[PDB]
């Protein structure tokens, strides 16, 4: 048979014999391999089901976002300033970070897309006319030099990969090699920061994967627009090692694995049936 | 009530009669009939008839 | 919190339960009868609050 | 240049493809791999691993250990009911939160037949016989051990092997069953009777535990990727 | 020539003005291989303690008549061994032979369509109001189209003209269908194999095809003939097999 | 350097063609079509092997 | 990158094309395919099958089962009419709306002859004799059985055999002719006439009737597609 | 000859035989195969007439519509929300409806197409600059995770397939394989939904495709613009069995057979012809 | 892995070229050109044959 | 995807082009040809035939 094809159920006939597939012993750690044509009379069916949507790169495969950038023209805080950034993080959205706590140690490429979707601002009036805005992405490494402004030079992208996008076209896509220094992705690391067991506790000390600077290159608005700017990670070419037992309570933080208690499964009124 | 349909459809070689014509409030669940225009003859095979359906639409009207 | 379970509906005798839409809270029934039989209450039943607990509307048809 | 035509689907952002995109740390020198212990290349691998079904969730015993202890005791007339569920393994309240509900959530269908298994953690000088049986969903609910005997059953007993493997076959008319519930492809109910009884010697308690473990077989599949029902956000994380 | 003998199960039946027999979409019924099948159990398959030519009531061609429809499997629900295996099975696959006969003289006129319709959907008489499920098809007797248009309030639209389905009526002989013509025919056989898009499906909550008889050029006599002509029907199930044994249904 | 492969097409023309462009191998596609697995690490990590018919105890 | 240019027609959504599109679901298993009997590989194969033609549309018989019922009766004087109509197998108010009229109405050409197979369903004592005929378009409507005879007939005899299969051919200067009728491709008209008359013995009705299926034969061929005027809407349905 | 090559007519002469290929029985049920050359004299023709628009694939196979999606950006009640939604169903048109119901059994890839034209919506004022309006189709599988609102989290597409549309480039365009769970399309089903024969009647119990969620990216305008978004099934690779008659009386339900009654076919005013 | 096939063309330079992108099969084109038929199953759908010279009773 | 650029030119309608354009009826049977007599392949075949040349236009 070809591979990822499960298999087919045997012919069985009425046994009276000293096997018994049916018993077995769970304190052993093992699971049973009772074929249902071990307990009863099976005929022989072929199953042609393939097995194709389960494996790593065809659950993982799909992109998700992870990222909600929000930044303008004119600035009124620090939190709609003319830049923005992102520490990079997957663990900010609550529907990629449990794909991706289903296992301990990830080894994945990376392919990020931007979906830039700008607005215009309210105001007394809104008739202008705009050139279509220009967007620019710089990838800080951990460690380079952060923007502290705009018209800041440190906008040259003189050695960090930067994209440009003007408004219209198709979204932008980089490809991302497995970026880390040790040998997996560890989504959880049980331990602390500092060798005298302080510090902080958990994968915060690992993700260092650097920042994520956005800005208008467009120097002015008659009238001010703010943008949203939305990342979309993808893995690809994933191995995945030590499956985890998936979270049942849902997230608190974005560095903790801090959480409420609930209850394992909803309640329901009496343990048995009735109808005749 | 206070949910009613619109006026029924403009077809060309049929009209309402009377007293569906002049009114407004047309309920679900209503039915209108059609006499036809004085140059045309009512073909036998259909029912001249229409009616509200749920969603206020008027049901699939095919020329009479 | 989630919705409320009405109690069961049964069983017409020489009639027809649909339940097209659960028995929580908010969810409409309907009932009929056989060939050659008459109806004695309501069509369809619906499921309102009643004080504490959720109760259906109205009994159950016979059929006659 | 080279004449060329644009077809609909162009500057489209499908969120399920696959492009080449260009690289933006060219010739980078990727860490070289390790044989890391327990690798997964499939989510079928676990879910044919056993995790125990928390049954008595009967009421408010979910804030405990107490959901997936199912109680036996001695009885004074055979024949009665020990539990009763329905098979719905991405849907009912029994089987959806497991490990076998969480990784089946993720689909829409689902294909292959499943597996049961029990394990009485009783007093070693205890002796039990239990009937597990999967009915199909044709007649309803089994009222009685006489009504349920009729449909799959197996026939345990307590010994010194302390399991038994009630294999749930596939019988459908369709190829697959959905994993949110719907009445076309309503798959059926497993029930569990006392087939004698508890018959214990002096000196021990009465009340005891067993744990019931669910798993699939190696005909297992699943299809029709979507998002869980389990896992909601409102704003961000910081 | 004109005779042709059937034998199922226990029971024949013979006949001596008989056109032809209509083998379906050209489809012998068969059993369900390895490679079609879905379910895993082992299947029933009782030979011919099933497939036997179980007879229903007979229907009276009035003068004034329009039609009947039948609807298979829950039209065989009551005979035999077959309302039997139906209540303990979860499943069931089967192709069936209909014979449908009516004899009258060679001084009666008139002619019958007798059609097999798959999964002959039927349209309400009265719209938003779901039907009753005893006024699509009771368990012996067989249904009767009207002349006119109906104006039920729960049941399904019986105008004969549009054969229930809302389609023409003539437009219905590419089901596998026969004529039983007074004039020359006798009796008329279709051999039906099992058409679903599922190998075996419930037989209670789905009605696989449906056997529609409807006069379309209608009985006239002398009135000093017979005033009485009856049609019978005496449908077979052919390669039944059932799936999944419980108890006993159907709620 | 073409290479040709299978399309996932049902069980009861059918190739497909890709030419990698870029130099580097995470501009690749993404490697949908491979269906190997093991499951007896999960199911059967075990030191002495227990035989289905057999009994374990 | 390689130097390309956009042709005129890019980024349009021609409704009947054919372009490969990036699938949304990859990798998916669809479920395995079945022998299911009567498969339908072709629209022609619909129509080349019988249906009876519902001839007696005169007048508001079209709501009841007379319809298609061609009564005939004992004549005083042989050669008179039986029916008459165009041969316009998808405009004409006999031939559109039966199973070669639906099939036909989705198209704008056709080809190829028909057949027009009859059925007496009357007493097996009665005898009769008729002359089918399909008179091309050139002089008009036959007037008589003299007129009538001239053209492609032929004479039906009532026997044991009760069907007599006209096979109105293709006589045409255009290789295609229009389903919605132009003057330029009228296509002629069939008649039927008494051959002798209907001849009973005593104790019999009078009024007997004839059933009329049509047919298209191997050499069928139609072209053009478009859409039915038969099914019609206003708004959306709901 | 080359295949779906109808055939020549052979040369005839003038017959007087005891074979008769005019006389048959319909009572056999049985269409007859009268060549013209049987009943008259024919001369040899060659028919180059090829039946290409006759097969499923080329009579199936033309794009067309099945909804009228409308959505804005200001909500003003619930039929024209911030989003909206599609329960996924063929038989809301009247024309491809009527196409699928020409056959029982189907099974056809899809693939689907959307023509979204934003149209600004009556105010007192229009003059404004927008950017160019982004649209997001999402696609929740049978019992996946609604959007309950607008600006929720579970627009995130975690795994659920969506596409993305800046306004004024190609039409989207994505392809569907065959989504059943059974081997065909049942466009009919006789029969109810639950098994005491209840719940609900036809093919409304069998249609579980799923929905399909359209919503503006662009988070504000200001000046509101109504949208509206047609889906243009096509099918391909596709294969039917058992074909119905076609349908007579035009619909009335979308989830129903329902219909009234009418004539089968238009009336004349006598049944002969009269010219000389 | 290319594919050369016949154009449509009518009946008193003539080749295309396909070639399949995606890794599925439901991303290919329509397939406009299997013109088989076989409609003896609706037209003589009998169990006796009956053949079109000889009477039919 | 593959990495292309638009040469100066592109969605431009040249009036006396040639390029192929997708089919809007496709697998369409045209009908057959028959051999009609007095084909032209040529404009320069109806110009090498005489005709009368009008020389005496004067006046009116
Ligand atoms: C021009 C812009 C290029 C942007 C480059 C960004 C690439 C860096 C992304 C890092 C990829 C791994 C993300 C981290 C995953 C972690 O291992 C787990 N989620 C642990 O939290
Ligand atoms: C990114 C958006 C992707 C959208 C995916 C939608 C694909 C689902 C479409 C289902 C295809 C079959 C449609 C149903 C046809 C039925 O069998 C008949 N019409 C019965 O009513
Ligand atoms: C990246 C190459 C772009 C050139 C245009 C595409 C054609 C590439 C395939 C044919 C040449 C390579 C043959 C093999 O290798
Ligand atoms: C998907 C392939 C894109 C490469 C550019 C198109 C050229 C492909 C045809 C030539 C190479 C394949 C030869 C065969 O196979």
């Amino acid at each position: 048979r070809a591979v990822g094809r499960v298999a087919d159920t045997v012919a069985s006939g009425p046994v009276n014999t000293e096997q018994i597939p049916a018993l077995t012993a769970v304190e052993t750690g093992h699971t049973s391999q009772v074929v249902p044509s071990d307990t009863m009379q099976t005929r022989h069916v072929i199953n042609y089901h393939t097995r194709s949507e389960s494996s790593i790169e065809n659950f993982m495969g799909r992109a998700a976002c992870v990222y909600i950038a929000q930044y303008a023209t004119e600035k009124v805080n620090d939190e709609l300033d003319r830049y923005t950034n992102w520490e990079i993080t997957t663990r900010q959205v609550a529907q990629l970070r449990r794909k991706l706590e289903m296992f301990t140690y990830m080894r994945f490429d990376l392919e990020i897309t931007f979906v830039i979707t700008s607005s215009q601002r309210t105001s007394t009036t809104y008739a202008s006319d705009s050139p279509p805005l220009t967007h620019q992405v710089m990838y800080v490494p951990p460690g380079g030099p952060i923007p502290k402004s705009y018209e800041d030079f440190a906008w040259q992208t003189s050695t960090n990969p930067s994209v440009f996008w003007t408004e219209g076209n198709a979204p932008p896509r980089m490809s991302i090699p497995f970026m880390s220094v040790g040998n997996a992705y560890c989504n959880f690391y049980d331990g602390w920061s500092h060798f005298s067991q302080s510090g902080v506790y958990g994968y915060t000390t690992l993700n260092n994967m650097g920042h994520l600077y956005f800005r208008h290159v467009n120097k002015s608005t008659a009238y001010p627009v703010n943008s949203v700017a939305r990342v979309y990670f993808k893995p690809k070419h994933v191995k995945a090692w030590v499956p985890r037992a998936p979270r049942l309570c849902p997230y608190l933080k974005a560095r903790n694995v801090n959480f409420n208690v609930q209850g394992v499964t909803e309640s329901r009124n009496k343990i048995t049936l009735d109808r005749s | 009530c206070n949910r009613s349909c619109e006026v029924p459809t403009r077809l060309n070689s049929a009209s309402l009669k009377q007293p569906y014509i002049t009114q407004n409030y047309f309920p679900v669940g209503t039915v209108v009939e059609y006499e036809c225009r004085p140059g045309y003859r009512r073909e036998p095979s259909l029912s001249p008839k229409l009616t509200c359906l749920q969603n206020l639409k008027w049901s699939t009207a095919v020329e009479f | 919190c989630k919705k409320k379970s009405c109690p069961n509906p049964g069983e017409i005798r020489n009639g027809q339960i649909d339940v097209p839409g659960g028995i929580l809270f908010g969810a409409t029934i309907s009932f009929s009868c056989n060939t050659g039989y008459k109806l004695f209450g309501s069509t369809s039943s619906f499921c309102l609050i009643s004080g504490s607990s959720v109760q259906w509307s109205d009994p159950l048809p016979e059929c006659r | 240049g080279l004449p060329t035509m644009n077809t609909p689907g162009s500057t489209q952002f499908l969120t399920s493809d696959d492009f080449q995109s260009p690289s933006a740390m060219p010739q980078f020198d990727v860490t070289p791999e390790i044989q890391i212990p327990g690798q997964v290349r499939n989510l079928m691998e676990i879910a044919e691993v056993d995790s125990v079904v928390p049954v008595n969730n009967t009421e408010g015993h979910v804030n405990s250990m107490e959901a997936y202890r199912i109680p036996v005791r001695p009885q004074t007339s055979s024949g009665e009911q020990v539990f009763g569920f329905q098979l719905q393994p991405g849907h009912d309240s029994v089987l959806k939160h497991t490990l076998l509900g969480e990784i089946l959530n993720y689909y829409a269908n689902w294909s292959g037949s499943m597996k049961l298994t029990f394990m009485y953690c009783g007093a070693a000088m205890a002796t039990g016989k239990f009937l597990i049986a999967y009915s199909p969903p044709g007649a309803g609910v089994p009222g009685s051990r006489r009504d349920a005997m009729l449909g799959t059953h197996v026939i345990w007993d307590v010994g010194l092997q302390s399991s038994c493997v009630l294999c749930v076959p596939w019988i459908s008319q369709t190829n697959y069953r959905y994993v949110t519930s719907d009445a076309y492809t309503d798959a059926g109910y497993i029930t569990c009777w006392y087939q004698t009884s508890i018959v214990t010697p002096p000196d021990i308690p009465t009340t005891s535990t067993i744990l019931c473990f669910v798993s699939a077989c190696n005909d297992f599949s699943v299809r029709l990727l979507r998002d869980t029902p389990f896992i909601t956000q409102q704003a961000l994380f910081q | 020539d004109r005779v042709r003998s059937i034998t199922l199960g226990n029971s024949t039946i013979t006949t001596q003005e008989c056109a032809n027999v209509v083998v379906g979409y050209g489809v012998w019924p068969t059993y369900l291989s390895d490679h079609e099948a879905t379910a895993v159990d082992q299947p029933t398959q009782p030979d011919v303690a099933t497939c036997r030519f179980y007879t229903l009531e007979s229907v009276k061609w009035e003068s004034s008549s329009a039609g009947w429809w039948w609807k298979f499997p829950e039209a065989l629900s009551d005979m035999g061994l077959f309302g039997q295996n139906m209540q303990y099975h979860y499943l069931g696959r089967t192709g069936y032979t209909i014979h449908v006969q009516c004899n009258a003289s060679k001084f009666h006129q008139g002619c019958l369509l007798v059609v097999c319709v798959p999964e002959a959907e039927m349209g309400a008489a009265t719209t938003d109001h779901a039907f009753n499920h005893t006024k699509l098809s009771n368990i012996g007797q067989a249904m009767e189209f009207s002349a006119k248009k109906s104006t039920d309030q729960t049941g399904p639209q019986t105008a004969v003209h549009n054969a229930g389905m809302g389609v023409a009526v003539g437009n219905l002989t590419i089901f596998p269908h026969q004529w039983i013509n007074l004039r020359t025919n006798n009796s008329a056989t279709i051999v039906m194999p099992y058409i679903n898009s599922v190998p075996m499906d419930n037989m209670y909550r789905h009605y696989n095809f449906t056997l529609m008889v409807i006069p379309f050029a209608k009985l006239e006599h002398s009135p000093q003939a017979s005033t009485y002509v009856p049609i019978t029907v005496t449908v077979a199930p052919m390669c039944a097999e059932y799936n999944g044994l419980r108890l006993a249904g159907h709620q | 350097g073409a290479q040709v492969s299978t399309q996932k097409t049902g069980a009861h023309i059918i190739h497909y063609t890709n030419i990698n462009y870029y130099k580097d191998s995470a501009s690749n596609s993404l490697n949908r079509q491979d269906f190997t697995q093991d499951p007896s690490k999960f199911t059967e990590p075990v030191k002495d092997v227990m035989i289905k018919t057999l009994p374990a105890l």
